[PDB]
């Protein structure tokens, strides 16, 4: 167990290597702030918006903008 | 009609027009080119036109829609005049492979229904500023045509009334069997039909000369007909382009003779099996296109992709000394052999396609494509093989679906784009593994994995919250909008819907907290249900059924196939059936759907022969 091995077990084998690093970094930046399942949701929400271009609620967009800020550093 | 226009032009004799009465007495000899024993209906193809027709004005209410469906079945039946069996197959919960493509469709439709009304509102406001008067929730959601919804449950009840009414009142129904496979019986209608035929074929009592007729517009039905291996198999469908409603029969026996000449090969290294070359042809057709994978960029039906594979296939044959498939399992070293060959010619196809962003036609196309569509580049060819291997696994799953029944309820292709044929090198070492046991989803779980939030009416109230509110731990699965990649194609519906794949595990996890809030009715819609078989009071197996119906027992009784022209199976008491001699009040409030004063049909549960 650990935070690094926990995040690594969230990878899906079909996930691109570049797309995984973006998901990895989001999960790592907020790991200590949300329970396991909510981080999964929020992390998927993040890469759905930045990578796939999906739109969510007015409110969730402002949350994922804030959370996602800086995870290309 | 991409595949049909190809087939019809290439083998024109396989198409034969239907004669139709324009007060019809169906007991009379069929005015068509032959008599028919079994009629199979892929119901989803009738329901969609009858509830939201895009060319006529839509029906007023649900009662009008149910009446039209009744009318439409009556119409097909009076044409085909099945003398033995009428099989009505509704879509149950599909395997995962289909669900992703069903999700794409319902998400896409709700987008269009919203764009419809956004343009309606735009026209109104345009007129109001020009100076034209304009007229002033009660819309039909074509997504409700999905297993688990209230609507599907209500259609199933209308079809029961329909079957009892016609089997009691219609003289031609007097000696036929009727099977009804509603949305609580898992499997797509066509595969339920496929499987009914297959399990019948496998029983010694089956009449190998039964005359089959399958009604539906999907092109797959041509291959289904081949794969049944049934001697006299036929499709009935509406004319592609016609001034009025006109039906045609696709005659599989005729296509067989055509294909028998197409697929003959001189100097074959191992015994020529016509039945086995047809099976390879079927596989090759699914290679070009099928419901569960994206089409390889180098294969388009309009570009003669099928003719090309045949020429490529015929070449393989003189190399590996055996057929491309055995009983639904493709030989993967031989797949790789055809893939390497198609890969040598991919570049030519793109350049030839050019004379007519990503540049498939100019050098370096493969790396831009893998950068554009997957965001990987040149370095990573482990990834290129990963999609290619995921892709062949798919083809194994498809061929196994038709020839032997579903191999995995959980398998799916987890990419939005297909690889190129040049990526399928090394695929020969892949060994498919579908031995993990899988069961279909429960209807409501599939609603959750196939609906957008726009169609949340159809779910239990506590479950709807999970689709819309921000605190929901699956709110990510229900985006309000999504981007559609045109992918070179012209129209938005030929493109790729960039929707996130459903986290099966996280969905079922979230639903645990809300499962106990289901009503009895909701728990009911969420249950795997049975098939039902019906006969009328004159049927020579009526008393047989009556014993089983009166036994009030759940043991499955083997049918006497002697009273059914060789139909095998097991039947059992249906506690919900309306008994002979009692009234059957119509669930469809319409002039054409009168109450039944005395039902003369018996209904029991049916199970295909093991």
């Amino acid at each position: 167990r650990g935070k690094l091995e926990d995040v690594e077990a969230e990878k899906k084998l079909w996930e691109s290597d570049d797309a995984w690093e973006l998901r990895k970094a989001f999960m790592l930046a907020h790991y200590d702030d949300y329970p396991k399942i909510q981080l999964q949701c929020l992390s998927q929400l993040f890469i759905n918006v930045t990578l796939l271009g999906c739109e969510y609620s007015q409110t969730l967009m402002q949350k994922i903008r804030t959370m996602g800020a800086g995870i290309a550093a | 009609p991409a595949f049909f226009r190809w087939l019809t032009k290439k083998y024109p004799a396989t198409v034969v027009n239907a004669n139709e009465d324009r007060p019809v007495d169906c007991t009379q000899p069929n005015p068509n080119f032959q008599e028919f024993d079994n009629l199979y209906l892929d119901m989803n193809g009738i329901i969609h036109p009858c509830t939201h027709p895009e060319d006529r004005p839509a029906p007023k209410n649900e009662d009008e829609m149910f009446a039209l469906i009744f009318e439409y079945i009556d119409r097909i039946y009076s044409i085909v005049r099945p003398r033995r069996l009428l099989y009505m197959a509704i879509d149950g919960v599909a395997p995962r492979a289909k669900m992703n493509q069903q999700r794409s469709r319902r998400f896409r439709a709700s987008k269009e229904m919203a764009e419809k009304e956004a343009s309606i509102e735009e026209q109104r406001n345009r007129l109001m500023a020009e100076g034209i008067a304009v007229p002033p929730e009660a819309h039909f959601d074509s997504n409700c045509i999905t297993p688990g919804t209230p609507f599907m449950a209500r259609l199933a009840d209308a079809l029961r009334y329909y079957i009892h009414d016609r089997v009691t009142n219609d003289a031609s129904w007097a000696n036929i069997e009727i099977i009804l496979s509603d949305a609580n019986v898992p499997g797509e209608g066509e595969h339920k039909i496929m499987d009914y035929v297959r399990k019948q074929r496998g029983n010694p009592a089956h009449d190998p000369n039964t005359v089959h007729c399958l009604c539906g517009a999907d092109a797959d039905l041509i291959m289904l007909g081949i794969a049944t291996h049934e001697a006299n198999f036929n499709i009935i469908r509406e004319e592609f382009v016609q001034r009025e409603k006109n039906f045609i029969f696709l005659r599989i026996p005729v296509l067989r003779e055509y294909l028998e000449k197409e697929l003959s090969m001189p100097n074959l290294p191992f015994k020529f099996d016509v039945e086995r070359a047809l099976d390879d042809w079927v596989f090759l057709c699914f290679f070009v296109g099928n419901d569960f994978l994206p089409h390889l960029p180098s294969l388009e039906i309009r570009e003669g992709a099928i003719d090309r594979l045949i020429k490529l296939y015929k070449e393989m044959v003189y190399q590996m000394k055996g057929y491309l498939t055995k009983d639904g399992i493709p030989e993967l070293d031989r797949v790789e052999m055809i893939m390497k060959g198609l890969g040598r010619v991919e570049d030519e196809i793109f350049k030839r396609r050019q004379q007519d962003d990503i540049r498939l036609y100019e050098s370096g196309w493969k790396d831009r494509y893998y950068r554009a569509k997957f965001d990987v580049g040149s370095d990573d060819i482990e990834f290129r093989h990963r999609v290619a291997w995921a892709y062949v696994e798919g083809l194994c799953w498809v061929l196994r679906y038709y020839y032997q029944g579903c191999a995995s309820w959980d398998w799916y292709f987890p990419y939005h784009y297909a690889p190129f044929a040049s990526d399928f090198e090394t695929v020969g070492e892949f060994q498919p593994d579908f031995t993990r046991p899988t069961k279909p989803f429960n209807p409501l779980e599939q609603l959750m994995s196939v609906f957008p939030a726009a169609s949340k009416q159809h779910l239990p109230v506590e479950w709807q919250k999970l689709m819309i509110q921000d605190d929901s731990p699956i709110i990510d699965l229900y985006p309000a909008d999504f981007r559609i990649d045109l992918n070179g194609k012209k129209y938005a519906w030929q493109g790729v819907a960039l929707l996130p794949f459903v986290d099966e595990t996280r969905l079922l996890a979230t639903l645990q907290s809300v499962y106990p809030t289901l009503t009895a009715e909701e728990k009911q819609r969420n249950t795997r249900g049975p098939n039902r078989i019906f006969i009328g009071r004159n049927h020579k197996s009526f008393e047989f059924f009556q014993q089983v119906a009166e036994s009030k027992s759940d043991d499955l009784v083997p049918l006497d196939p002697t009273l059914l022209n060789g139909v095998s199976g097991k039947i059992a008491y249906d506690s919900t059936a309306t008994a002979p001699g009692l009234p059957f009040v119509s669930p469809v409030n319409h002039d054409e759907c009168q109450d039944l004063p005395t039902n003369c049909g018996i209904c029991v549960l049916y199970e295909d022969p093991e």
